[PDB]
């Protein structure tokens, strides 16, 4: 069961899951992720890259190193075995020398997204409602506008179309200057499932699908956290 | 425990706290039952007294030879603990605690053990801090506001004591007809969930008002569940205080207590089918248009107007409600003209124009209702010297008498101390008339946001 | 040309189209002129009669043995240039043309030819299409609207027809002062800009309130440079018609335009330093204390209230204005502690509890606007049967006069019957006075608004 | 005068600028434009080019192309001579072949600004109050959302600031994740003498600069277009 997942976050004391078991978490509600392989040595990484496909990324996983970017241990746009050699050790060493004192789970190799609109979706808790979900555009229209939308759990249909399009910037959803329409259905069926992990799961206390990019044809999360309580 | 039939339709109610001094609280919630007409029995407890107001009289709910369903308890707060047991005692189902001196001040402790106690002799409170309760098909008014209300279908539940009691009275003054009131107060334990639950099921009540400053941790979900579901049938108003950032840090204070999401409050009252006002003459213009009209049953209103420039207040108000104007029926078109001058206008406001008399009103409303293909009607009237106000008022009437139907109209009437008499006169009767274009367009929006918002909660339920 | 101190202030005046019939257009404004109390001479003019209502009558304005400011002429439109050619040969100033049927008809060439003919003789037109004006100080009624309004100092412009006689009316319900009314209909020669530059100089006028629809081509930058100039001394309040794209489409066929961009106009206002209220309700109210109160000296904006939940409710409807409340003065909060309880509430709203009887209200209301820290006073009341609304409103009015000064103050009470009758008493003496507390707050709203508006200005016309 | 620019166009019939007379016009009133110069022939593009140094941009110059990257006769970031002798004949022949027999005035040759916060001023004529002023932030934030601030002519200093105040996306001015906060004095500065060419210019019927760049220090105006009446 993907409970597992959280019991054993739990059982070890961590209070959030890691990104690859996050995102295994939220894939098992059919929420789609970007394709991902945890490696445990350079050359299972070059063997997962093949398997997932060129470009790839590599991000450090620890539980010691929540902002990955801020330490030199990620890695995006990898187009060759030798470019993943690359990134591999260099990630190895961006984070032995910022953090000596962390425990490396493995890097984790990882599709690279192709660009697209991107969008956020959450979910918290609400002293009075309870599980509720958040959505909004990604960048700056969550970050500085505050542009985002809410629905208490769980959500029908209704509840989520509706507040996707009550988002001041929902028009960037619909198609402009050197953008097609998005996938609204595929949104659609993301917060909903995202409503549900949170009504479900009682120990998730928080979760952030972000960014979340959206094509004319689907949606995939690139990043996702996951917090217990 | 959680049917509320007895509390407002008891067959005996004690009032604890009443006596020879008609300035206590008590005493003045004895004369209002008194007065308004309750049929049942009531029970005046008080340690010496052997009668007030003619009625014999007791020292102890538990020395009164009957089963009291009601117990209204307005003694110090240090005593309400001793009454509840006492209560408990004689098999009492409700406490209507008025007295005050609770959680509000700081005292949460006494707050949890008035509710622990009563719990453990299967009895519900309301309250504390509340200035009572009233239910008008009961003849039951144990409040110690205002004597009388007018009877109707709106029930109106306040989380507020003093605007509460004073809306109460306002209730008149705007001829809004009542079914209840309801002072919740601190909401210790009966709260409005449980109240929307017996609203819901009750006959006589048809529209519910709220004002809310809170609902408690872990109960809104709860509260959107019983919502949703009560405005498929009735609608719910809720007026919330604290409805920015600002006043909901201020309210938080206020009943000491950490800032709910405004954000998500808004979407609360969405998915429950809610219709929130920002202030008391929406709520109370909206509340008039809902409990006298049935809702538009589709998108083809009408105004009628005597003047482009009330027309045009009206649209602009429609149009920022997100309602929107579209031809008139040829047919509807066809029959006024054989009335009205040839540069009237028919686009929508229909302008009869200022020299229209008061039976063009008549005519006009009436072809306008009996067409088939129109769904709501908003009258307007300018004063001029041309017509009479009462006369134009009586035309409106005769017209809705005689088009038999009940399509939703509302009326806005501008002009001196003459229209001030026929926009009452026309809300005596149930016909909700404003003084302005703005309000008797917002109020025909209400009826429309009504619509949406049911609309909105049944597509919501949808079967998968 | 351009000075219209004869038009409001004329010696003599003629009536065209009056007759022995007392149901047409001419023979009301007879009537209306002679009953509000004219000094000057009126003279009916009329083909065949000796005499109208015991003034001699003549068939001719050139044949009055006079020289006439302003005729009247309510005469049918085929007949009109006629009339002004004989009036330009008389000499007058002014061509109140009340008769419609020009270019609001789409007979857009009549019209420019009106104004021609009268400017050939610097002859100059108000309307056409229009009921005429008021003007209070020259006890002068030449509409055939109602035949009185309140004396006070509030200019009221309008556009539009029937919705502004109508308001005429309604000012006397809202005890609004008129210095004026005026009714421009057409706009084809005097319209908004020079009536400003009249109120700018009448020191009977405080306040501007127009019903505006729409400026003329190549009239909105003068329309900007003298508004901008009167709202420094005086609040000009517009109820644009059109504020919105559907209304903005819909009235610019009633008048037969082009539509004006919404946006821009908005901008324009902001930049005369004009507050643009989107309903009569708004504008009555916000006039009313913009009347009866000077402009706030600062931020220090304190309310009073007996109750909580009136004072969220204003809170929420000041923050919808951009108004924040602070802290009270450490010197007002010692002031009041003197006689209210201890859980009574200081944060602003200053909150002296539902218990609070009628002197605290006296009390409380000196004491705030007494304290050389407090610039604005809103007082709010709710009902109880602790107080009574006459006493909580004597008690307002005494402590305004003992505190001597002129802060601004607006009162909001809610309650029933003896309410309505105390906010009529705080009116009658001009005490802006509300039946809610969000209506009480949105006229505060309005003062501060006035003040930022003038301020706007101040700093657009500063030299560099 | 820069009046002769205005005049020498009505008197060829045209009701428009071409872009280096609008920047040349609008740089009179002292609103920074890019650096150009009109070259004839490629070898006159390439010199010219080395003189203003790389990156380059070339623009094809024609009364009949109104909308040029539309019809592949833009060409941005060239940073070599090859780049440039491409981009020259690539221009020639995208526009010989979506617009025949064009007047060639030539092809302006101007420096490629770096990247910053783009801003749209605009100036309209209004019926009623004449001259306009119209501002928002760049791309979708104008052409998708209409969030745009009007302020009609001439412009105080007060006016200019609050327009910019007035729009919903002005948070993008004044610092968000990975911009510093833009010149504001700049924005006003332009905004008024906006104004300015308006006011005093009758045959100018309408203004359109945009995209303008805004910098930390400064605001470069990359495109201009001028209408005449
Ligand atoms: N697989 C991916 N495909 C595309 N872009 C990616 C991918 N992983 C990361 N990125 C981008 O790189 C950024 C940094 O990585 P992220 O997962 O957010 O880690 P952190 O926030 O801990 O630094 C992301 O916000 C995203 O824009
Ligand atoms: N000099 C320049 N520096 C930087 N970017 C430029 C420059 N010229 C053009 N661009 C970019 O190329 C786009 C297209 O060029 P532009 O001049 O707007 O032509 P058009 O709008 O006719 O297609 C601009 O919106 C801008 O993003
Ligand atoms: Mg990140
Ligand atoms: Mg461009
Ligand atoms: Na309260
Ligand atoms: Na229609
Ligand atoms: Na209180």
């Amino acid at each position: 069961s993907s409970r597992d997942l959280l019991l054993k976050a739990k059982e070890n004391g961590r209070k959030s899951l890691l990104e690859h078991e996050a995102k295994y978490f939220i894939s098992s509600y059919g929420i789609p992720v970007t394709n991902i392989r945890l490696a445990k040595s350079e050359e299972e990484a070059v063997n997962f890259s093949r398997e997932i496909g060129f470009p790839v990324v590599l991000k450090i996983v620890s539980p010691q190193v929540v902002h990955k970017s801020d330490v030199g241990g990620v890695k995006v746009n990898l187009r060759s075995e030798e470019e993943v050699r690359k990134a591999y050790r260099e990630i190895i060493e961006n984070v032995k020398r910022n953090v000596p004192n962390a425990e490396i789970e493995g890097i984790l190799v990882q599709e690279f997204a192709p660009p697209g609109v991107e969008l956020i979706i959450g979910l918290l808790r609400d002293p009075q409602f309870g599980p509720t979900v958040m959505f909004g555009l990604g960048g700056v229209f969550v970050e500085l506008f505050r542009d985002v939308s809410f629905r208490v759990a769980p959500l029908s249909e209704q509840d989520a179309e509706s507040m996707i399009k009550e988002v001041k910037a929902y028009k960037l959803l619909t198609g402009f200057r050197g953008m097609e329409p998005v996938d609204i259905e595929a949104i659609k069926d993301a917060l909903i499932r995202a409503g549900r992990i949170g009504v479900e799961n009682e120990e998730i206390a928080e979760m952030d699908l972000n960014p979340v990019i959206a094509y004319p044809k689907g949606i995939k999360v690139v990043d996702a956290r996951i917090i217990l309580r | 425990m959680n049917d509320l039939e007895r509390l407002f339709n008891p067959s005996a109610i004690a009032v604890v706290g009443a006596s020879k001094d008609p300035s206590k609280i008590g005493s003045q919630i004895l004369r209002n039952l008194l007065s308004y007409g309750f049929k049942g029995k009531v029970y005046p407890i008080n340690p010496t007294a052997d009668e007030l107001m003619g009625l014999k009289c007791y020292p102890k709910v538990s020395d009164v030879p009957d089963k009291v369903d009601v117990a209204v308890i307005s003694v110090p707060s240090d005593k309400v603990l001793g009454v509840i047991d006492d209560c408990g005692k004689a098999g009492v189902k409700f406490a209507v605690v008025i007295t005050s001196g609770f959680k509000e001040v700081g005292n949460e402790e006494l707050e949890e053990e008035l509710v622990r106690r009563a719990h453990s002799y299967g009895m519900r409170v309301l309250g504390p801090n509340i200035f009572g309760y009233l239910y008008a098909p009961a003849r039951l008014n144990a409040t110690f506001g205002p004597k009388d209300v007018l009877s109707g279908n709106v029930a109106f539940i306040s989380q507020s004591g003093a605007l509460g009691i004073a809306l109460m009275g306002y209730t008149v003054v705007e001829n809004i007809g009542i079914s209840s009131i309801v002072s919740v107060g601190n909401k210790a334990d009966l709260d409005d969930v449980d109240l929307l639950d017996f609203f819901d099921k009750d006959p006589n009540t048809g529209v519910i008002m709220i004002y809310l400053e809170g609902i408690a941790p872990g109960r809104g979900r709860m509260f959107i569940d019983v919502a949703s579901r009560v405005s498929l049938r009735k609608p719910i108003i809720v007026i919330k205080a604290g409805r920015t950032e600002v006043g909901a840090r201020a309210a938080a204070s206020h009943t000491g207590s950490i800032a709910g999401s405004v954000a998500i409050y808004e979407s609360a009252f969405k998915q429950s089918g809610i219709l929130m006002a920002k202030s008391v003459e929406d709520a109370f213009d909206w509340t008039k248009a809902l409990s006298w009209n049935p809702i538009p049953e589709g998108e083809r209103l009408i105004v009628l107007t005597n003047g482009g420039g009330a027309g045009v207040q009206s649209t602009d108000t429609f149009a920022d409600n997100g309602i929107y104007l579209s031809k008139p029926p040829e047919s509807l078109i066809q029959e006024i003209k054989k009335f009205v001058p040839p540069f009237a206008s028919f686009a929508n406001p229909i302008d009869i124009t200022g020299m229209a008399p008061d039976d063009w009103y008549y005519m006009g409303t009436l072809a306008a209702l009996k067409n088939p293909d129109v769904d709501a009607l908003t009258v307007l009237y300018c004063q001029t010297a041309v017509t009479t106000p009462i006369g134009v008022a009586k035309g409106i009437v005769d017209a809705i008498k005689e088009a038999g139907n009940s399509k939703p109209v509302t009326v806005g009437m501008v002009g001196g101390p003459e229209v001030a008499e026929a926009v009452s006169f026309l809300n005596k009767q149930r016909i909700a008339a404003y003084p302005t274009p703005e309000r008797a367009s917002s109020a025909m929006s209400a009826l429309y946001a009504y619509a949406r918002a049911r609309s909105y909660v049944m597509k919501s339920l949808a079967v998968r």
